[PDB]
């Protein structure tokens, strides 16, 4: 009998191995601590192996041996450069967004926010902006332009029937959600597990990206879940609970070992709480991407409702050619001068005629 | 004779941990655990009257 | 066998020779309370000598002799002024800047705020406005204009990439970094660590540079170990952090009897906070010299994106003859008057033809 799951080591140097909702469940197979300080394995680690009914007295399955770690042997857990240990450097290797039934979205973020993998990215935007439409759209591109890469999809705080429609859209690729319905300390223990999911693929070189909806309500619970700190930050924060968000959406980088992680996530700004400002202004200073939506721009039902002058990266140098580099001044230095939903609108027309790359010819 | 109390007491933990043990790398630490014939020397060498 | 570091010394009378990792280690050398009384040593103190393998139940190595301290004999460090009581005065000895790369910034820089020895200096910035490449330029030109200086770099809170690229960039100089993934329990020890070493090292007489990125997240590290103080002051901040970070500013100073203790610093402002913009006050009144930064220069890629009204500093006649005095209070009179993004791009414009003396004539 075979049985797999992801590993929760537990603090008594005993684990489980979980199924894809991400807690415990009655099904989890029992990992002895012996078996850990084998295979050098660390939460998140994915493990696979026979495993034996329980016997009697006993509560859960226990793991008879182990087979794979990660899809792989478990000899090379023992030896290999720890997560932590890694070279974080920026994302030096570039990817092109494509999707079929919104191009112009796809090929606007190329030309304003262009993505490379090890990316900390963050769209920022009011309610009803295009946000969810718009991380759909990137989840497709991804799955039609990076096919190798473990995307993994992050739904927390938000909203059940989101959660069936990326499902049923993500065409399989791993999406884990925890709708608002649920209290904040399953949404925290969720977005943990998968960030150290997410570690461990990457230290065997993996490249993973996170698709964060929320992780403003991420860092919400986060605040609740804080239990004093003494003091709270103006606008209702605490000043340590941004600590463990801060953490989470920084450890996406670009390892010069192979392999990184990539955390688009998307941020709400405009909601007339301080609070929801402040964790933007936080998180900035943290990410390397920012692409703004504007309000009045979905208001006028022009898509995508993208704050263009806002928008950008940093360090394009090492993600586009000259050509391109040169070419994205020049549309910049066009577009500053003129308003957001003409800037938009005019873009949108400009760039319905052709491809990218024809509309540059 | 206090410390074969302590040796006999170390037998009832080891013997338990041993079936609990699932593999048979649980000689050193998994059947070793000094705590208990430890605490009863200086049990005898103080706690005696 | 030989052992080096530098000198902690902990509550119970005896310490420990560190590495440039500024904390514990396993490496970390012995040192008996009776060495520290025999040589006079302190934390910060630079330590060389043989040392021995632990005997049985040692847990560390143990130096067996002290044969140098801060790189001379130990002799001196009985008969020594100590630094508390060295005589501040005013930094007496300007410090010209060239770096190759961009000699219009060091250029632009002397023009508005020169450097001397002992120089409490800041350059206050909003997010993104060279303030980081402003101090590798500064450093890049201190490595080449005052290469005998012992030069220290110190980023707390920041990119680590950003450390990486100094680290590089630096070309050797001891460049002491702790990124925003560290806790502040993290930064505040390496930070004080480090000015502990420099501190021993300039009473003996020696030049040293701190390049402080990130003052106001030091600040911040600071405020949030602050266990309370109770009151709150405006904008967040604690009443008696800003104490060490005060000090730790205020020790920058130039010395009447032999070497000099120079920080230069990186501040935040425009955040959005009035936290930062309390920190940048109230250091603003212990400081001698400031370099404003604009964002809208920035933002017109105009660079260095300096202000060059709000840039300056106190006491310039001391740093420049009356040549250059006049010269400057010149080019502030006809530069008073102008934008400062056309101010800076006329200045700009001016110096890129020839070197500064030869703009002058
Ligand atoms: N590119 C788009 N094309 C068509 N409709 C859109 C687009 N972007 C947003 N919308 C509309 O906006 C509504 C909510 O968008 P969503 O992105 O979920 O809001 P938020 O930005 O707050 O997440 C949807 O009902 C959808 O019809
Ligand atoms: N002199 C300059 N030359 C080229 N790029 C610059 C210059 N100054 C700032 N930048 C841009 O600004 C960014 C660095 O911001 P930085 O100055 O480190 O932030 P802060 O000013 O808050 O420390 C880089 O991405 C770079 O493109
Ligand atoms: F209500 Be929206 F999706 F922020
Ligand atoms: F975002 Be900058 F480096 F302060
Ligand atoms: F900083 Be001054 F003394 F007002
Ligand atoms: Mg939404
Ligand atoms: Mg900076």
């Amino acid at each position: 009998r075979l049985v797999k799951g992801y590993l929760e080591i537990s603090q008594d140097g005993y684990g489980f191995l979980t199924e894809n909702l991400h807690n415990l469940e009655s099904r989890v197979a029992i990992v002895s601590a012996g078996l850990i300080k084998q295979y050098a394995l660390r939460a998140g680690d994915y493990v696979v192996g026979q495993a034996r009914p329980p016997r009697e007295n006993e509560r859960y399955a226990t793991l008879l041996k182990v087979e794979a770690v990660n899809n792989l042997d478990p000899e090379a857990a023992k030896n290999r450069p720890r997560f932590d240990e890694l070279t974080p450097q920026f994302p030096d290797r570039q990817i092109r967004l494509e999707t079929t039934p919104d191009e112009l979205s796809t090929r606007v973020i190329d030309l304003l926010a262009p993505i490379g993998r090890g990316q900390r990215g963050l769209i920022v935007a009011p309610p009803k902006a295009g946000k969810t439409t718009l991380l759909k759209k990137i989840a497709n591109a991804v799955l039609k332009n990076e096919p190798d890469i473990k995307v993994i999809v992050l739904l927390i705080d938000e909203r059940p029937e989101e959660v069936t429609d990326f499902r049923e859209s993500v065409q399989g690729a791993e999406v884990i959600a925890s709708t608002f319905d649920e209290p904040p300390q399953n949404h925290i223990r969720v977005a943990e597990f998968v960030h150290e999911r997410a570690k461990r693929i990457v230290e065997e070189g993996g490249h993973v990206m996170i698709l964060l909806d929320s992780i403003t309500r991420l860092a919400r619970a986060n605040n609740l879940v804080t239990p004093p700190t003494g003091r709270t930050l103006s606008g209702g924060l605490d000043s340590a609970a941004l600590y463990f968000p801060k953490r989470f959406l920084g450890a996406a980088r670009n390892i010069r070992g192979g392999g990184s992680l990539t955390i688009l996530a998307t941020a709400l700004v405009e909601t007339g709480s301080r609070m929801d400002d402040v964790i933007f202004e936080e998180f900035k200073g943290t990410g390397n991407m920012e692409l703004h939506l504007s309000r009045r721009l979905e208001e006028r039902r022009i898509f995508p409702a993208i704050d263009i002058l806002k928008s950008g990266t940093r360090r394009e140098e090492l993600l586009l050619g000259e050509e391109v580099t040169h070419k994205m001044w020049l549309l910049r230095k066009v577009l500053a001068d003129m308003d957001p939903a003409e800037a938009m609108e005019m873009l949108l027309a400009r760039l319905a005629r052709t491809k990218n790359n024809k509309e540059f010819l | 004779d206090q410390f074969r109390v302590g040796l006999a007491r170390l037998a009832r933990g080891v013997r338990e941990r041993m079936l609990m043990g699932s593999e048979d790398s649980l000689t050193p630490a998994k059947l070793v655990n000094s705590r208990p014939l430890e605490a009863a020397i200086r049990e005898f060498f103080s706690r005696s009257q």
